[PDB]
């Protein structure tokens, strides 16, 4: 792609798939700015360590980037946003490496914390648990995703498989979907990625023991809206 | 509240003796919120309803003095964010210049729409203390006014009378 | 909803309130001879009142129901009969009047396992709108010199009444409370009036009380929010 | 003017002067994003306390506006700035007021301090006195603008004159003027505001003792262009 | 979190008509069903008991569906 | 089914030790029958119906090592005839060649059609045994996935559930 200074090489020949096959709508109800110059710069998401006993990673959009990056920060001043999502995900192994990823995105994924003892009796999530930053943290049981869903039924939703074999990298265009077009940005979570693998990484000792792996988003629709407040 | 000052509710004066304050803040649009919503006529009327989602104009009418002169300026704030710290926060915040040889050119001007207090509230600083030169009165009377728009509807009715 | 239909003023004003329960005890001093006359009041019942005084004139079709059971809420197999006596025909005094007579009104012969009948009056009012208080002198003579007692009085206004008695010759043994419910379905607005704030205190003047109030005072200052 | 929700009236039956009659110019070299949704509402500056014993006020562009105001957080993010500046100047007195305001603009006025003694030995003026935020200061001598400007000179530059008589506001339109178009924007000082009375306010007692002097601003070309460093 | 003051759908109000208390126990019951049904926004079904109804929380002890098949190589 | 060993139940694994063995026979497709076709979403689907008749088709799609090479091969039985004894048993019947370069050739071809345990199942052997050169690991992990065809229909609706 070659708008003005940006000169990259990614492969057009892949799967390239969208939800539904249909593009954002704009509401025409009553019920109640975009720089694109110094925003329009890929940013790549630091990298995770990818690795055998690598358990997987999980993202709440777009709560992890309300303030953290340069979207959070013109975010601050725009009391409502909305933007498509470039997934990007690729697989950089040798000939001595093996491993299968599955990844998806699920609209509306609640979080479920520990609940134990014999009586039901839970308290509210805090600050940390709610959201814990850029750190991240590390499913303990993903075969319930340390949210009491099996990964049997992650299949329901729009899903892609990824095989190393043929690709070098993803690139997944989902919509701005949402039931309700005039919705909190703050409040609501939209979806959450979750990356689960399902054949673990293997090699033989000598090899590097952990892949980089890269995620990059872009604004496919900047729009900012809404009033100051 | 007590029964030897009811006389004065129906206007309000302006003193010169504010130089670059603040007036009042006008309360959130909430016609069934108790207060002076409820006096209203529309408020008595959104009264026995449940939701009510518009966006509001307020009207303001000078009547200072004849030779009077000054500049003041109105400011709407969106909802969730706080009360304006200062008349430069409120001013660095969507800003409407209102001259007093000009009465209606007032227009409802929407801050920003994003894509998801609770509701936000319009508010009212001096931007000019009001002068008035030797022989002339130094205070004023202001009214204020309201009106509902054509985007104003209810969905769902219902019977409930709070009073009596 | 999504159809504007669903919220139009059919809608909005179709609902069947209360208006009030007719006592009718086994014995009792109210009304100890087996019957009842109830006046049509509809400033009787402050809601309602509240909710007509918003308007003056206005044009509207009057469907009723007699609604009866037990205070236990069972029926018994009485003979009952609901009758209304035009206000020409004078109200009847004595179990056995002439009132009771009046052949213009048709009956039907039902039992208690039938739901209640209903009955439908038009706008019969000489009056072409209602009016509950007479501005005015009802005398239309130049007579100012006595006292005139006429002001507010209005001896042409009555709607008539409602006449439910125990049918048969054998007193009635069971106990019972009858309901009725109301609803306006055709309305119009002609001479609005504004609608009322402060409290009435009778129903057939419009007096007030010395002591006025304020209908809020949740703000304590205009600073705060 | 009527744009959106905006709704203002002023006058247009005055005298519009506009400096040389040329509007600003694109530059074409090569030695080397305009949102205006919440920051094209029209900003008051906050009243100036024109009084009898009142010498003047002076400001510097952009200097003040790099960082107090909504424009001042928007030029954060960008290293260069440029645009138009509505000059809004409207006179409010009665019928037994008198009084003459000079106002003029002056490009690269050069500030002066106090240097006493027989031997001219000056320092680097200090934070507060090269800029001293919105609180400003008062002129102690005005004859010469406390910068060894006489008053006399101040006509060489293109002027107005004030006459309270007939107008009620005057508005004066100035374009973006520099000799460099490609220059920096936090280090040089593109022009300031003099405001210096000839007639002193004389008033009988018993009127108003201050007349409330309004300043508003809007920008007519807004162009942050740049680059993100 | 968690709280909504503004999902309830109302509710139904069943008294005794009369002034006289009832004499008889009575035992009411309700038939409900779906009609006119659409899909808009797909779940997965849920496959893990419930513990309470008003939270998703769950048992800190997960169980398995079924465990019939004792070994692969039996059928 | 201890939960200390709950975590692998997602992928199962493939072993270079078995030669010229067989590493599974896939159950009979009986999607209302206990074991793993309740855990699928077709199996709850038809959990809460009473007859079900169709072909089905197992997909396979290759995961081994990128030097990897070999032949592996799939076989169908006929419903009523027991498990074949041995790979010559299975390969006297109807056979499917499967090569490791192309995915998707597997197609469902019928046994025979009769004129008339209760069904058959199919099942996988040990062709040849997966191999490796050296510095290349010896094991690897397979993904099964199965699908619905056209021909598959309930005719009967009744409320039946197991669980809870």
């Amino acid at each position: 792609l070659t708008i003005g200074n940006s000169t990259i090489t990614t492969q057009e020949a892949a799967n390239i798939i969208v939800g539904y096959g249909e593009w954002p709508s704009y509401c025409s109800d009553s019920d109640a700015t975009r720089p694109d110059v110094s925003v329009n710069r890929f940013y790549t998401l630091d990298t995770k360590l990818w690795e055998k006993s690598s358990k997987g990673w999980y993202w709440k959009f777009p709560d992890v980037l309300t303030e953290t990056g340069v979207f959070g920060q013109n975010a601050q001043f725009h009391y409502l946003y909305r933007s498509g999502f470039c997934i990007h995900v690729q697989c950089n192994a040798s000939k001595f490496h093996q491993g299968a990823l599955l990844v998806a995105v699920l609209p509306e994924y609640v979080i479920g914390t520990v609940a134990g003892g014999t009586g039901t009796e839970d308290s509210h999530p805090p600050y940390k648990q709610t959201q814990p930053g850029a750190d991240g943290f590390e499913l303990q049981h993903p075969y319930v995703l340390d949210a009491g869903i099996p990964i049997s039924q992650l299949t329901v939703c729009p899903h892609q498989w990824i095989n190393l074999r043929t690709n070098n990298c993803a690139t997944i265009i989902v919509p701005y979907i949402n039931a309700l077009p005039f919705d909190s940005a703050l409040n609501h979570c939209n979806f959450g990625l979750l990356v689960v693998p399902i054949s673990p990484l293997d090699y033989d000792q000598g090899a590097t023991p952990v892949i980089p792996i890269t995620i990059t988003l872009a604004p496919m629709c900047s729009e900012f809206a809404g009033l100051r407040q | 509240t007590n029964a030897t000052s009811l006389m004065e509710r129906l206007r309000f004066p302006v003193s010169a003796q504010a130089g670059k304050g603040e007036l009042c803040a006008v309360f959130r649009a909430d016609p069934g919120r108790s207060g002076p919503w409820q006096s209203t006529l529309l408020g008595q009327l959104c009264g026995y309803y449940t939701q009510w989602s518009g966006s509001l104009e307020v009207t303001f009418m000078f009547t200072g003095s004849f030779m009077a002169t000054g500049k003041m300026l109105i400011a709407y704030t969106p909802p969730g964010g706080p009360l304006p710290k200062d008349r430069a926060t409120a001013m660095l915040g969507t800003h409407v210049i209102w001259d007093f040889g000009l009465q209606s050119s007032v227009t409802l001007v929407i801050p920003w729409i994003s894509n998801t207090y609770t509701t936000g509230l319009v508010s009212i600083w001096y931007q000019t203390n009001y002068v008035v030169p030797i022989g002339a009165p130094n205070t004023a009377y202001i009214i204020a006014l309201a009106a509902a728009q054509k985007n104003f509807t209810m969905q769902l009715c219902k019977d409930a009378s709070d009073i009596l | 909803s999504h159809s504007t239909a669903e919220t139009t003023l059919d809608s909005f004003f179709s609902r069947a309130g209360l208006v009030g329960e007719i006592d009718l005890p086994l014995e009792g001093t109210t009304n100890p001879n087996g019957y009842a006359n109830w006046d049509i009041d509809i400033t009787g019942y402050a809601q309602m009142r509240r909710k007509v005084e918003l308007f003056t004139y206005m044009r509207f079709d009057a469907e009723f129901t007699f609604v009866a059971c037990t205070p236990t809420g069972q029926v018994v197999p009485q003979l009952l009969q609901y009758m209304f006596v035009p206000p020409g025909a004078p109200e009847p005094d004595s179990r056995e009047s002439l009132a009771w007579q009046t052949a213009t009104n048709p009956s039907v012969f039902v039992k208690l396992s039938d739901p209640p009948a209903q009955v439908s009056v038009p706008f019969m009012s000489p009056a072409s709108a209602y009016q509950w208080f007479y501005d005015g002198y009802p005398t239309f003579g130049e007579h100012k010199q006595e006292k005139d007692l006429e002001y507010g009085a209005c001896p042409n206004n009555m709607m008539g009444t409602f006449s439910v008695r125990t049918v048969g010759t054998s007193k009635s043994k069971y106990p019972l409370v009858i309901r009725i419910y109301m609803r306006m379905k055709h309305v119009r607005a002609w001479i609005p009036r504004p609608m009322r704030n402060q409290n009435y205190l009778f129903k057939a003047n419009p007096n007030y009380a010395g002591n006025f109030i304020k209908p809020t005072g949740a703000s304590r200052t205009a600073i705060t929010t």
